[PDB]
């Protein structure tokens, strides 16, 4: 939906949509922030995809609304007035709309407008799970959560934790960093590595039997979209990485074994089993805030059959996983990303870059996310829909 | 029911007539060719009156911000515009067009 | 002209000239500073419709050069050189011009070049009225001062006070702001309005027609080109602000009456009488800077039939009515401007804009300024007007 | 190629490849520092004609490597990682380049790559001379480093001390400000004029015979192309400064007699002699950075027949010359090409600039500029060359 | 060893390309340009794209991945930002069949 | 007064003859087919020679920055020129070019 130069997208046959969603894939659903985050009766802002919103908690129910008065193209959040427990109330001429459809249901200013029940403020899906925050991005009645969820992350004995912040770097740049099989090599020195006696090869190198180690899958039952890198079942463990012949530097000898699988699913979602320990799974979004940020949100998922297993499960995490994994093992994953930035920028990286044989799933997933999305956003989206 | 606006004759092909009525909003009133049609005047989008707006066959451009509307249908044709246009029932009967006091 | 998106301008029939106006209208009087800011051979900065000027006094008497050497484009404000009490020498190569009439008269560093007395630094004409400093933003010889100012605020006896300084948002967004009939829900708090016992309703409910709403003025005595809101006229005012039939809030019962008329005039001066109080009047210019700047130029005028009355309303305005008034009601109005900016910034807002019944007074704001305004500015007059044969 | 507005590049026939030249000139000898700042094994960073660079001591010897894996464009110097003395390795996926030829040895996550050995990362030719490193921001066999440095930069008993940092101007301002026999004028007040009583007139204007004050030098048998302004010889001091036939300023009398002759040599350096005293000289380079700044490379050599003469120089720079000349005289060149940025910024100055008859020497360079240059940087080169069949 | 069996030169329609896969060596891809035969890796040197896949225009195939191309008879770059030049492999018809060389030239 | 310049042969069409004059600023001498005209030499924007220029028609292009004058009026025909140029009437008799001496 031309968001880069067409000369560029001329080049990338094999996945233009791809190289054109800068701003995401509209009509996806995605996480922006943890159910604690949002209080009853307290409007929270963000913004998804390049559009300014506003969340709402009524009676224990989410509700979203696009944060630009219909009138002036205000946000409304620059002074919040909610008058009565459904509404709110534009601080500039009082434009007043309803949470739950986006209705123009008063103007304090002139409550004989024609405007009056006549016009609707954007308002988009929302739907909590497993202590997230998700926002259907999208127009039309949304699909089911599961399609843009990565496998058992819904399993009703899962128990996420994870946090979340704002990183800067496109989305793509976080999902190809992530996905990325030789990319590890930047986590040799994490804590996390030898503080949990972890086994981590410098790289994981393709195998021989190539599309037995990449499984794209289109065939998912509830609709998911993604690829796998098995890496761990048919990929190679470098362990010892050398130069010239002489041994320069080892990967870690510990005794648990984790990445076994990892996948990426649309809209953005990455899965890494098991992980960040052997009875573990990490499963992070990189969600397009706008074309130079996206946010970082990770969760953690641990089976747990009680409250009593919940609360150690939490506070191991507070102790141990957070500040092990999600920040020492994944810290380095947030200048890589920023690192990339310069040279996709000008849209041009998306042409110069000299992929070698572990980015085959990275081009596996360029080509699935372009085939599969639905819709690409743009400024338009953002500014106001324009056709003649 | 119906009120009258004008001698069909008065009317050239692919110009507009607004028709102010008293104690209420302000229909306009398009001559596409041989065929009468109406909808509200105000433009939905804002406060525009189409009547000052360019007809260009079947479809009505809006003066304020180029938005267009379909004279027929009232559907929206171009953007910004997206609430439909109230349409009005026309007659031409004996060279003289009405319009239904009402929206069809 | 040529400023923004031709395909946006194809689509504002209405008023493409205004929205093309970004950088402001050229050949206007506007205020940029008060007279006592500028002292005797003390040369003063500013930009002014995306122009660097310098203005200097000399022998009492205001002159305006460019702030830019016609030789390398440096600004001479860099390092002022004001080596004869009518010239000033740039810093670089030393060419120096006359503040009189902008002519290079002489070049310290090559005596007997021939550009000396060949080129000419743009200037712009300077005049006090009222304590404000008015510059002729255009070319050729300027028209009366009054064409470019409300009623009555050159009046003999009006004594004028105020404050100035630099917003953060297009001047458009200012001048609709300041016209805007219903924005005066923003106010409902104000500071003023109690401490004053005003008399504020939250809005307007229309009455009578559309031409009914405003009253268009093509032509003063002086040529003055305005709009006045009377919104008030035939209108309904609201006091109770109601959602769901539910009153949720009040306007203000106040017992003084006061904006009893309101209008705009070119070149985007704002006239609320009586205003904040029965017995005063409040003038403000939103005077364009740059494209996302300008000056929030207020004034309170009060009639004065003498120096007492005037010491003692010097005394009032810093008191009171500056920090009441003009701080206390305005302020709002400031960050009100700030928010409309993302919208318009794309020049994507004057197509996506839902306007309702009281914009009708804004409507026609845009039309006369579309159709009156004298010349609207360019990056070109900025940079240097461009034309090739 | 495709850096300035075609419309404007039209307009300034006699230069347009000089104007289109914002990045620098590629296929030149630049220096970006000096070899005690560079030791061994300490890889160190820098941006030239806009490309990240890194430039590391093996053994003694020089290397540079442009600072962008081949794989994911990331710079290797975000986190540099040499595991062996010969090699760089990526702190991404470690892909590992030798510095001496750039090629991908070795690929740590992947020792089967198909890439190994198949891929070469650009390297540039480096070459340590008085004390200065410069790197050959070229492709192909460089051409000796003599054709791009001013006469006797290299001579055997010159001893060349100096001063390096980052200015922000365009490279091209730097050139001009410092090739102008006019602009002296802002220097008539440096500390240098007093504390080293020099004689400085105003300004040097032009004499009677212009060609014979300009000199092209274009057949010079180390094959440098440069001007020379001899305003000492042939140009007129201007010492005593007019306002309408009145004194306002004059120049300096002192005894010492310096910039006899002063010339501007492609890539862009300036040779000022003698300065800033009469048994030295002063040899400056305006780097290309990127297209908003630029490294002042300031050397100022001084005959030295051994160590004991080297060190007292070495004293005397650290205790008079740095301080009183290269900072105290030339500080005034730094804010001047920071005042020309806003004329020249969006190209326009280039066509609205009002030159007078001193700026001819300017006009020759920018002449033998366009017609010598050995190629125009672009942004093509900086992201990657690009060719369609 | 030497020469590689691909197919009958009839079964190649002008314009058109053929991978051709070695046991424990890089793919070769052979093109026909017009009744001319040519041959080079299959593998892109600007990544790992196969060339097979590509648009062949004349002499000069295209790479699918980001638009770079070569001249199938020399081997040389044609479009950015390919800049490593083909291994280029010599074919012949013998009767019919077209042969592959299994080693490239040297130059 | 009048400067006998050079014979009208001495110029080819479409061409520019610089004529210095010791004591005064130098002329440009244009012969626009087989028409001939006369200003300053050096362009009112700067120091560039006109006569070093492109001649297009009637009009004369400045080499320095594109800036542009009618040789016939001396107004300025491009930007950034913005100070009419000095017109000399020029007169040619006997098939020898002779140029003003004054401006007029
Ligand atoms: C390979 C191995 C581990 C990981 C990976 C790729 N990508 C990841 C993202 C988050 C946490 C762990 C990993
Ligand atoms: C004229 C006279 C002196 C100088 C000059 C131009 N340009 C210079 C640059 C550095 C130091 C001295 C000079
Ligand atoms: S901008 Fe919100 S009610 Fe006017
Ligand atoms: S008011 Fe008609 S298109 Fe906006
Ligand atoms: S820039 Fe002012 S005299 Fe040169
Ligand atoms: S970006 Fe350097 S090895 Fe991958
Ligand atoms: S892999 Fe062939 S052009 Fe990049
Ligand atoms: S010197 Fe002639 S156009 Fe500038
Ligand atoms: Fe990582
Ligand atoms: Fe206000
Ligand atoms: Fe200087």
């Amino acid at each position: 939906m031309a968001n880069v130069d067409e000369a560029i997208l001329k080049r990338v046959k094999g996945w233009a949509p791809y190289v054109d969603a800068k701003l995401g894939f509209r009509n996806h659903w995605y996480p922006v922030m943890f159910s604690k985050e949002i209080n009853e009766g307290e409007p929270k802002t963000l913004k998804l995809l390049g559009e300014n919103l506003l969340v709402n908690r009524i009676d224990g129910k989410l509700y979203c609304l696009k944060d630009r008065c219909l009138h002036r193209g205000v946000q409304l959040s620059v002074k919040v007035e909610c008058k009565t427990k459904s509404t709110i109330t534009c601080w500039y001429h009082a434009w007043t709309y309803r949470w739950e459809d986006g209705v123009l249901c008063d103007i304090l200013t002139n409550p004989t407008s024609a405007q009056i029940g006549r016009q609707k403020l954007k308002t988009y899906p929302v739907q909590e799970a497993k202590g997230c925050v998700f926002i259907y991005l999208g127009d039309g009645d949304p699909p089911p959560l599961a399609r843009d969820t990565p496998p058992n992350f819904l399993d009703d004995d899962m128990e996420i934790l994870g946090k979340n912040q704002i990183i800067k770097s496109n989305w793509r740049l976080a999902v190809e960093n992530g996905f990325d099989p030789s990319h590890i090599y930047i986590h040799k020195d994490s804590i996390l590595v030898k503080d949990n006696d972890l086994a981590l090869p410098l790289g994981f190198a393709p195998g021989g039997d190539r599309k037995q180690q990449t499984r794209v899958v289109d065939d998912d039952v509830v609709g998911r979209k993604g690829v796998y890198d098995l890496i761990g079942e048919h990929g190679v463990p470098v362990f010892e990485g050398t130069i010239g012949g002489e041994v320069v530097r080892e990967g870690a000898y510990g005794e648990k074994i984790v990445a076994n699988d990892i996948s990426i699913w649309l809209p953005g979602v990455l899965k890494v089993n098991p992980f960040p320990n052997p009875d573990m799974m990490q499963f992070e979004w990189y969600v397009p805030i706008d074309e130079n940020t996206h946010y970082y949100f990770q969760t953690l998922g641990k089976p747990c059959a009680n409250d009593e297993e919940r609360k150690k499960y939490e506070q191991e995490f507070e102790s141990k996983w957070k500040p092990m994994a999600l920040e020492g093992f994944n810290n380095d994953d947030i200048w890589a990303r920023e690192a990339m930035v310069d040279f996709y920028a000008d849209d041009k990286g998306w042409v110069n870059e000299i992929l070698f044989e572990s980015d085959e799933a990275i081009v596996a997933w360029r080509k699935l996310a372009s085939e599969h999305n639905q819709g690409i956003q743009t400024q338009a989206h953002v500014s106001g829909l324009e056709h003649h | 029911i119906w009120l009258k606006v004008c001698a069909a004759s008065d009317m050239q092909p692919g110009t507009i007539r607004r028709v102010n009525r008293v104690g209420a909003a302000p229909l306009a009133v398009y001559r596409v060719g041989d065929q009468f049609y109406a909808t509200e005047d105000t433009c939905t989008h804002g406060i525009a009156s189409l009547s000052e707006g360019t007809l260009d066959g079947d479809v009505i451009e809006c003066p304020f911000h180029g938005g267009a509307f379909n004279v027929c249908t009232g559907m929206p044709a171009s953007s910004p515009c997206t609430v439909p246009l109230g349409v009005f029932e026309v007659e031409v009967k004996e060279g003289e067009v009405y319009v239904a006091g009402e929206k069809k």
